[PDB]
RNA sequence: UGUAACGGUACAAGCUGUAAACAAAGG
RNA sequence: UGGUUCGAAAAAAAAAUAAAAAAAAAGA
RNA sequence: AGGUAUGCAGUAAAA
RNA sequence: AAAGGAAAGGUUAACCGCUAUUUAAACACAAAAAA
RNA sequence: UCCUAUUUCCUAGUACCAUUAGUGAACUCAUUUGGUCUGAUCCUAAGUACGCAGUGAGCUAAAUAGAUACAAGGAACUUGACAAGCAUUAC
RNA sequence: AGGAGAGCGUCUGUUGUACAUCAACACUAGAUACUGCUAAUACCACUGUGGAGGUAUAGUAUAUAAUCCCUGCCCGGUGCAGUAACAUGUAAA
């Protein structure tokens, strides 16, 4: 529908507006209403050339307002209509932060609608269980080695500003006391990795007896 | 006709019946030159399993076929002949 | 249709195994992008045949042919030596664009023909006022890649870039500064001028993708001024998300070099930036496979015969150690080949000197082996063992790595040929020693 | 549905004695919201329970009135 | 009884007592060796991933080794193929035999 | 059903998985593991610990935990516990089975060629029903009402009524064996 | 209608683990292969050039190896032949294979001529004996051979199941506290001596505990894997090259018969 | 069907050649000399010239009849299922048909281009492949070796994989006495042995033949089914008379080629299915009787309770189907000497 | 009707269609599909 | 020609085309 | 992670869609 | 037993 | 036994096709014509 | 100078479109609580180291649908053992 | 839904969704008839398609059906075959 972008513009007509989201957005992210036909490259070049913004990433969604039926008022016409317009919601991740009071909505009338406060601890849809892919530090490549805190260079860089020992970050109100390794205990309490420490004694491997009648 | 590769011409075989004379070693004359190999392969590809006969008015003794000798029809069925308002465009325009 | 029950079961099992094979196959493809970019705005619109007779070629034709061959990986020795002969014949009649494309082809293909660069550089210097950003960048880039060092001409190229700052492309300027730093061609005044210009270029003209190319530890250690260092280290924290393992590795090396050699600058950084780099030190930065060279293996063999436990080609911190002894971990060795120096000279590279100084100041006792001296030993093992023993019996090398004696291209070529012959002989008499040759057949 | 195109109104033409309240699920959701607010120092339940024009700072109430 | 046991174990979790369990005889409530069958499946998947990585490494290394100085060459057949092509009168030449 | 198309063996199979036939030796084989002269390439352990599972025999002393990386199962792993080996609804007595839809323990046997089954409702108690089924099966075996478990005494005793029935049949068809009719 | 595929496959596979185990059996042990043993040998001709040439140049050998009877062929490599055969033996083998190929090519195209027939007969018999010394009755797959040699038997697999190393010497940064049975296979078709087979632990087995979870109780070849299978003094380098009528196992030494070997 | 090669490739009334030549020599003259040499060599090798009769076939069959390690070790197969015989002992190959000599069969399921059912009582059956069998035996004067015998799901006889002396593979119809290792050839100089293909004019009287060409070079069309065969009765210069399996005596041009022997798998007729399921697998559908339907559906239908046909038997389409001849009266007999009569008359006279 | 543009549904979109339906919104082209899904 | 989809306009059975209700005063 | 795209294989066309706008002098 | 990461043509073989 | 996949792509081979072709990205490195 | 070669090779920021990643027929249909219960499978489970779900109030009449327990008789019922009954009961 | 028996269909199957789950239909097999290949038969644009890329141990049509013993007499009638037309043949026509 919108006119296709020419190779040379000289007079852009596209309107980039700030969109106030009812969901949560990170520190360096901002949501914009944009024409549907623009690409991520077009959006990034537009922002870097007209505003000088230092854009790192652009993510895009297409938003189509839902169908609505006029059913309520006196003498209602039961006709279908849409509120607003179809548009591209562009979430731009920049080098610098954007104020929460700008990017997100607030309310003292409906106290539950404070995404800047609730953050990602809530899903702002019908989604019940939040799905999050593993973090960059949790990945292997470019991830955080779980024994690097014992190496010389990290300790040389830490100085007195940081303490790298993970034992210092244990939450007292969540962890349990250490058990005796020679007695029945759970693996999930204090190990937090997918292998068996050698300090745990030899374990019995039990194979099911599927045909007892034969013996 | 299928010609296997020149590096593995020996196809799987059953045990030869007792008393059968030994087969001579294969003569791979078509491996001297790649051009000869390609020409031989194309020639082999030109072969056909059989050739079929068909009605052709250009042949003196050609003929076509009508309907069955008895002259009856499917029981209880009054077949409607094709027209311009019935089965008009089935499988081809005209 | 239907299948016989055995056939049903076998084909169903095959389908299940194919599905599981696909799932297992796609497991490690985290960094596989279906959308991919290809650069093609440097390709010329004219057509050329690369095998055409050189005597019919002019500058415009030969430059395009060289660049096309480099792009197509048509690395034929006869073709490229014909290119060299014709280009040297046509040296008088090349524009800066043609010379830039020629240098691009040579550097990209890593065709280490020193004579062509030596013969083309004077015309580059003479024609510098007419050069443009791409040509300057390409000349510096090719020289750095092939290790052809001409400090005067590199400094002149940098000065020309400074004079044309308003016309230079930001990426070209960044690459020129990096090449100047790696070749060690900028005295303090030129270094200050380049740092001053690069500061503004990065602050005003470069987004994250362009800026990340400025993060080079050699330049940070030897060229950049203190404000530029602070700005670069602060900006990397903001631009990390768009970086790759090479950028992360160079940022980490820059941070370590600043910490070890410029504690004042390290302290002038802020706590948040220092925290960023401390946390970076904890990450698994993907390296790439490294293996001992033939010379490295020969040195390891001689050392083992001498009787010193050691390990080879391992990573400590943000450095790769050639040889690290086991009994006394602080003792380490470095085997220095032809590419560790500048062509036709025994002068060490800036990266090598920086690594030597940083490791020495962090505590390593470094000893070094020079191929120019090793090659004179031949295939003898007693001589090599005595050489290594005598080196061991002497103190480690200073924190500042000094250059070796003078040499020439003639001697470099002679030594390269001798090394080729020695490699051949050693491989032959290794595999022959391995072969038993004990089964004798009474077939005759 | 919201556009009222389904036939879900057909059952609502007949009486039913009652309806499930899903209180377990709804209370889990409500407590999740409450925890999200409380980790930042907000007493959403107290705010919801406050009378019109009533001001209570901290975790205070009628018991605070009694003992103060 | 399940509710009572769960209450007690959760109470110990909340208190932060050591993660101990009843050690006695746990009855077997299932028939299938799901643990080991799934482990075998995971083994196969890991082998397949390793095989893909090997294939990729070999592909790239083969290309790069093919393109090397002193190895790569531009060559053409020693004898011109015009001399070794089939003469037009050859019986096997196209069109020279009945089809 | 005991099909003729199920596999013979009921074990867990770990087939030998060969690599594509033209791949060269993997990277970790270039490692030098002499204590005096060491070189450990990149991804040495990652590659080798997966290559070791190829043969299907050396699965690892901790199999399948050495290939199970998901924490969903490690979170459930227990230590120093004693586990049973038998599903609670399986009886060692031959011919005892469980029908879950009916909630019964069935005893199936063969007696005089006929295939017979009896039900034991489990609503009265799983253990009680299973033990009743086992006791019924053992009583049948002892009394000789299961063909394959019969003894010489049982065979001799049954032959008497077999003989009586056979004599009745002989009298039934007497007129044919004599040559009349 | 849907175009979902790959990880979004719309096929409703079963999740029953027992059924999937049966599927594994059907997909690996009972898989059907179209190609033949000579097809596999030709596929690997570049690495087994000498044996490929012998198979294609010695009369009768191809017929013997193309027969339906399930067979196991132990294929040596050209590298194996070069390493283990003496230079004179290798030269003789190459010359005789070339001679047979040359006679075949002559067919395609006094006493001196008479001697050619005798030489051809002698060479054909010798090379046929050599090649058929590697052909074995029956289909012996790699896992079957390992289980016959005893690997996988808890009573016998000791010295192959709990290999360990001096860890601190190779992964020191993780060990600061330490920084302080012969099976017999039927004889080759051209001989009567049954073939011995055994197993050994590879040098890579000891390093498993360094990088894997273990449950232990209280020169060297570079071939991969944890277990090495040796056949008649020769190591299997690539096994389970399955075919329709047998299996090919790649080995690193030729199994020369005693008759063809030289006593002095 | 016509779902394979197009009409332009399949249809040709008059074939202009009978020898599919594949010369090796550089020139036409040398090719002709080589062809003459090959013909002379075949003539020299040929020694048998007596007719091949039913009795000689029986003698050869009698002679052929008179004249634990081999398994997959450690492979426990299915619980109950097992092949009837191991691969090294089965009469047929037990393997798979060559992929390069076959293609997937297009199953029309008894429906024509109109989509209606024209051939009744047809079912899907088991998946099948069409294999390209050389009905022409175009290659002449080149010997081939029978490597194996194979099952064919579309054909009542067995196939044989022929490897020519130059390595060419093909499939031919197997004879009752064809065995692996047999040597076969197609030529006018060939000996009279089973499997050899000769012109009908070079085959002595009383010989038994199969795969007979109606037109020279067009591929055999007559006598193909398993166990079938035809007998050479009389010969003249231009025509040869054959008695066919239907008891029809017909003349054939002396230049039409044919193969000596009986078609393999003579025991096909002895097969017993035992259940409807075997025919279901084979591709059949139930046949509802005409008199079981309503009068609108068949002439024999109708009538309270069961009844007889109530008239001389007729088909669904009102044509007498017991004794009523259907061959076109005006269609000339041509080379047909005498056509068979009803089986009742044949067996009673 | 229960399928199509009736009842305010309007023209079909990939959001409302099954996977496989191809319909954009008017963006310019910036490259080429490869033969292997890239 | 006619009609429609989206978009703008009082979120529309009107008007209208990203210049989406208005240029009429230019070397 | 899928669709798209090559194949199956399709004008067997999902109106307002595209690697899909007059199609190389493209000004490197 | 669909297609996997410089990409268009193009022949053969095949767990 | 009822007789069962081969189009495109990857692998290996062969190859006198071509920017309709791998960064003007980078790391590593005793390494290579003619004379 | 005894590794089958001692062979440089990480991730080029990445077009357009889809996705609420969980319980649950979630489809056609409509007396549509989406979600519990009504069946196999999916975690070596003391029901999976406290999970998912739980709808106005009263009130001894009969009749009905069921559940349990029936003395002694035991098919005498009915067109017909239909429906029921047995297949639990010291341990 | 046990023990001992009879009837009808051999059997496993199909079956009228929503009044018929049956003794009705099919069925393994024994017969008869047609059909020499551009076969007959079917579809009824007819130099076309299925049959069939099959070739009388094949294909199509109509009964009767799986296992054992049996299956009597009639060609006057009707149909069909046979011949120039007769004669004559054919009933598991």
């Amino acid at each position: 529908t919108p006119p296709k972008t020419p190779r040379n513009v000289f007079f852009p007509w596209q309107v980039f507006s700030v969109h106030r989201t009812g969901a949560f957005l990170e520190r360096r992210r901002v949501a914009l209403k944009v024409p549907v036909n623009l690409t991520k490259f077009e959006i990034q070049s537009y922002l870097e050339k007209i505003y000088g913004a230092r854009v790192l990433k652009v993510s895009t969604l297409i938003v189509v307002p839902r169908r609505r039926r006029d059913i309520f008022g006196p003498r209602p016409s039961m006709r279908y209509y849409r509120v607003g317009c179809t548009f591209k919601k562009a979430i731009v991740t920049l080098e610098d932060g954007v104020p929460d009071a700008v990017k997100m909505l607030r309310s003292s009338i409906e106290l539950a609608k404070n995404p800047d406060i609730t953050k990602h601890n809530l899903t702002y849809s019908g989604r019940v269980r939040a799905f999050k892919p593993p973090s960059a530090a949790q990945r292997w490549e470019m991830g955080e080695s779980k024994y690097a805190w014992r190496l010389p260079i990290p300790n040389l860089l830490a100085g007195d500003e940081m303490q790298l020992n993970p034992a210092l970050r244990i939450d007292e109100s969540t962890t349990q006391m250490f058990p005796d390794f020679s007695k029945p205990f759970f693996h999930n309490a204090h190990f937090n990795f997918s292998w068996k420490p050698e300090e745990v004694p030899f374990q019995q491997t039990v194979k099911l007896d599927i045909t007892p009648w034969r013996r | 006709y299928y010609l296997p590769s020149g590096h593995q011409p020996h196809a799987e075989r059953q045990v030869f019946h007792e008393g059968a004379g030994e087969s001579p070693p294969l003569n791979l004359w078509w491996r001297e030159n790649r051009e000869l190999e390609e020409a031989f392969r194309r020639r082999l590809g030109e072969a056909k399993c059989f050739e079929r006969a068909f009605a052709d008015s250009s042949e003196p003794l050609g003929y076509t076929k009508g309907r069955c000798r008895g002259g009856g029809g499917k029981s209880g069925r009054s077949v409607r002949r094709r027209s311009k308002t019935h089965k008009y465009r089935e499988n081809r325009a005209f | 249709g239907i299948l016989r029950p055995r056939e049903r079961l076998l084909l169903n099992a095959l389908k299940k195994e194919a599905d599981i094979r696909y799932r297992g196959r796609r497991m490690h493809k985290r960094f596989r992008s279906w959308a991919q970019q290809r650069v093609r705005h440097y390709w010329l619109p004219q057509k050329v045949c690369v095998t055409s007779d050189p005597q019919l070629m002019d500058g415009s034709y030969i430059a395009a042919c060289v660049q096309k061959a480099a792009t197509l990986r048509k690395h034929d020795l006869q073709l490229w030596h014909g290119f060299s002969k014709r280009i040297l014949e046509l040296a008088d009649s090349l524009t800066p664009q043609q010379m830039g494309y020629i240098f691009y082809g040579y550097g990209k293909s890593l065709f280490r023909h020193e004579e062509l660069y030596r013969g083309l550089l004077p015309f580059v210097a003479e024609a510098l006022p007419e050069f443009h950003s791409h040509a300057l960048m390409t000349v510096a880039w090719a020289l750095e890649r092939v290790r052809v060092n001409d400090r005067a001409v590199v400094a002149q190229i940098a000065e020309e870039a400074l004079a044309k700052k308003d016309l230079m492309r930001p990426a070209d300027f960044i690459k020129i500064v990096n090449c100047v730093a790696r070749m060690g061609a900028a005295p303090p005044s030129l270094a200050a001028a380049l740092s001053a210009e690069l500061m503004r270029v990065l602050d005003e003209k470069c987004n994250a993708l362009l800026f990340r190319g400025a993060v080079d530890h050699v330049a940070v250690a030897t060229l950049y001024s203190d404000p530029l260092r602070l700005y670069l280290l602060e900006r990397f924290t903001k631009t990390a998300i768009c970086c790759r393992p090479m950028h992360y590795q160079k940022a980490f090396q820059s941070a370590v070099a600043i910490r070890v050699l410029h504690p004042p600058v390290w302290q002038q950084l802020s706590k948040a930036v220092r925290n960023f780099y401390i946390r970076l030190s904890l990450r698994r930065i993907p390296q790439r496979a490294r293996r001992p060279s033939p010379l490295h293996w020969d040195v390891s063999n001689a050392l083992a015969k001498l009787g010193v436990f050691h390990r080879n080609t391992f990573q400590w911190g943000c450095f790769w150690i050639d040889i690290g002894e086991i009994d006394d971990r602080r003792q380490c060795w470095f085997v220095d080949g032809p590419s560790d120096f500048y062509s036709s000279t025994n002068e060490y590279t800036e990266a090598n000197k920086l690594q030597h100084r940083i490791l020495s100041e962090l505590g390593w006792n470094i000893r070094r082996v020079r191929w120019n001296d090793w090659v004179q030993l031949g295939t003898d093992m007693d001589a090599k063992v005595e050489y290594l023993r005598k080196l061991r019996e002497r103190p480690p090398w200073p924190a500042i790595l000094t250059d070796g004696p003078s040499s020439s291209r003639q001697e470099m070529v002679a030594n390269l040929r001798s090394a080729r012959d020695v490699q051949r002989a050693l491989k032959e008499r290794r595999e022959k020693n391995r072969q038993p040759h004990s089964l004798v057949m009474n077939l005759g | 549905n919201k556009v009222r195109t389904d036939k879900k109104e057909r059952k609502r033409a007949f009486p039913q004695r009652g309806f499930w309240k899903k209180q377990n699920f709804l209370q889990v959701k409500n407590n999740t919201v409450r925890l999200a607010f409380a980790v930042q120092g907000v007493d959403l339940l107290k705010l919801k329970r406050l009378r019109w024009g009533e001001v209570r700072k901290g975790n205070t109430g009628w018991w605070t009135d009694d003992y103060r | 009884i399940v509710r009572i046991r769960k209450r007690y174990m959760g109470q110990r979790i909340e208190a932060g007592l050591p993660p101990y369990v009843w050690g006695g005889p746990w009855p077997q409530w299932g028939r299938k060796r799901s643990l080991f069958i799934r482990g075998e499946m995971y083994r196969r998947m890991l082998i397949y991933s390793f095989d893909e990585r090997r294939r990729r490494a070999e592909k790239l290394r083969k290309r790069r080794q093919a393109v090397k100085w002193g190895v790569f060459k531009l060559r053409q057949p020693s004898v011109p193929p015009a001399l070794t092509a089939l003469p037009t009168y050859h019986p096997l030449y196209p069109g020279n035999l009945p089809k | 059903s005991a099909n003729p198309y199920k596999p013979k063996s009921r074990e867990v199979f770990h087939p030998y998985v060969p690599a594509p036939e033209h791949l060269p030796p993997p990277a970790y084989t270039t490692a030098v593991l002499k204590p005096m002269q060491q070189f450990i390439p990149k991804d040495f352990y990652r590659d080798m610990r997966v290559d070791s599972l190829r043969d299907g025999v050396s699965l690892g002393s901790d199999f399948p935990w050495n290939v199970t990386h998901k924490y969903r199962f490690w979170r459930r792993r227990k230590y120093n516990v004693q586990l049973d080996d038998r599903f609670i609804r399986l009886s060692p007595v031959t011919g005892v089975d469980y029908y879950p839809r009916l909630n019964v323990f069935a005893v199936q046997w063969r007696e005089d060629g006929q295939h017979r089954i009896r039900w034991f409702r489990a609503a009265y108690g799983l253990t009680r029903a299973m033990r009743a089924a086992e006791n019924f099966r053992k009583t049948l075996e002892a009394t000789g009402r299961v063909d394959n478990w019969r003894t010489a005494r049982h065979l001799r005793q049954q032959m008497l009524e077999r003989r009586q029935q056979l004599k009745l049949r002989k009298k039934r068809f007497a007129k044919i064996s004599s040559g009349q009719f | 209608w849907t175009r979902a595929s790959g990880m979004r496959n719309p096929v409703k596979w079963t999740r029953d683990w027992e059924v999937l185990n049966r599927k594994v059996y059907f997909a690996f042990d009972e898989r059907e292969i179209r190609r033949s043993m000579l097809d596999a040998v030709s596929a690997h001709r570049k690495t087994a050039s000498l044996f490929h040439r012998m198979i294609n140049a010695v009369p009768g050998v191809a017929h013997a190896m193309s027969l339906p009877g399930p067979h196991t062929f132990f294929l040596p490599s050209d590298k194996a032949c070069r390493d283990h055969l003496s230079p004179d033996s290798l030269h003789a083998l190459t010359e005789r294979v070339a001679f047979l190929e040359e006679q075949q090519r002559q067919r395609v195209g006094g006493g001196t001529a008479a001697a050619i027939a005798d030489r051809v007969a002698k060479t054909t018999e010798q090379l046929r004996t050599f090649v058929l010394a590697h052909l074995i009755p029956g289909e012996w797959r790699m896992k079957t051979l390992l289980l016959a040699c005893g690997a996988g038997d808890p009573r016998r697999n000791g010295s192959l199941r709990y290999q360990d190393t001096d860890r601190e010497l190779f992964a020191p940064v993780m060990y600061a506290s330490r920084l302080g049975s012969v099976f017999l296979l039927p004889p080759p078709q051209s001989t009567d001596e049954p073939l011995p087979v055994w197993v050994q632990a590879s040098r890579y087995a000891a390093f498993l505990p360094i990088t894997t979870s273990t449950n232990f109780p209280r020169r060297r070849s570079t071939v991969g894997g944890a277990l090495h299978l040796w056949v008649g003094g020769a190591l299997v380098t690539k096994g389970d090259l399955r075919a329709h009528n047998g299996v090919v196992h790649m080995i690193d030494k030729p199994l020369i018969p005693v008759q063809l070997l030289a006593s002095p | 069907s016509s779902s394979y090669l197009p009409r332009a490739a399949t249809h040709r009334n008059r074939v202009a050649f009978q020898l599919f030549a594949t010369p090796r020599e550089p020139t036409a003259s040398k090719a002709a000399a080589a062809a003459r040499a090959a013909a002379e060599a075949v003539a020299r090798s040929s020694t048998v010239s007596a007719p091949f009769t039913v009795q000689k076939q029986q003698r050869l069959l009698a002679l052929l009849a008179a004249s634990d390690l081999f398994r997959v070790h450690g492979l426990p197969g299915f619980s109950g299922f097992r092949p009837s015989s191991p691969p090294h002992l089965s009469k047929l190959f037990r393997g798979r048909v060559s992929r390069h000599l076959s293609c997937r069969r297009v199953n029309h399921l008894g429906r024509n281009n109109s989509g209606r059912i024209t051939v009744r009582f047809r079912g899907a059956g088991h998946f099948r492949r069409l294999r390209f069998v050389d009905y022409k035996r175009g290659r002449k004067d080149i010997f081939g070796t029978v490597l194996r015998l194979e099952y064919d799901p579309n054909r009542s006889a067995h196939l044989a994989l022929l490897q020519y002396d130059d390595g060419v593979l093909s499939y031919i119809l197997a004879t009752e006495v064809t065995r692996p290792g047999d040597r076969v050839v197609a030529s006018k100089h060939a000996s009279i042995a089973p499997g050899n293909c000769l012109p009908l004019g070079n085959i002595p009287v009383s010989t038994i033949v199969h795969n007979v060409e109606l037109r020279p070079g067009a591929g055999g069309q007559i006598v193909r089914a398993g166990g079938c065969y035809a007998t050479v009765v009389a010969k003249d210069r231009h025509f040869v008379t054959l008695k066919l399996s239907s008891t029809e005596v017909r003349r054939f041009p002396a230049d039409c080629w044919a193969t000596v022997g009986q078609v393999s798998n003579a025991a096909h007729a002895e097969r017993i299915r035992g259940k409807a399921g075997v025919s279901y697998w084979m591709g059949e559908r139930p046949r509802t009787r005409g008199k079981a339907m309503n009068p609108v559906d068949h002439p024999h239908g109708g009538g309270t309770g069961k009844k007889g046909l109530k008239r001389p038997p007729v088909s669904k389409w009102g044509i007498l189907c017991k004794g009523y001849k259907t061959r076109a009266k005006k269609k000339p007999l041509g080379l047909i000497v005498r056509r068979k009569k009803a089986n009742k008359l044949i067996k009673k006279f | 009707a229960k399928v199509g543009p009736s009842k305010g549904r309007g023209p079909l979109l990939a959001k409302f269609a099954p996977v496989g339906f191809k319909k954009g919104f008017g963006a310019i082209g910036l490259g080429r599909h490869t033969k292997k899904g890239f």
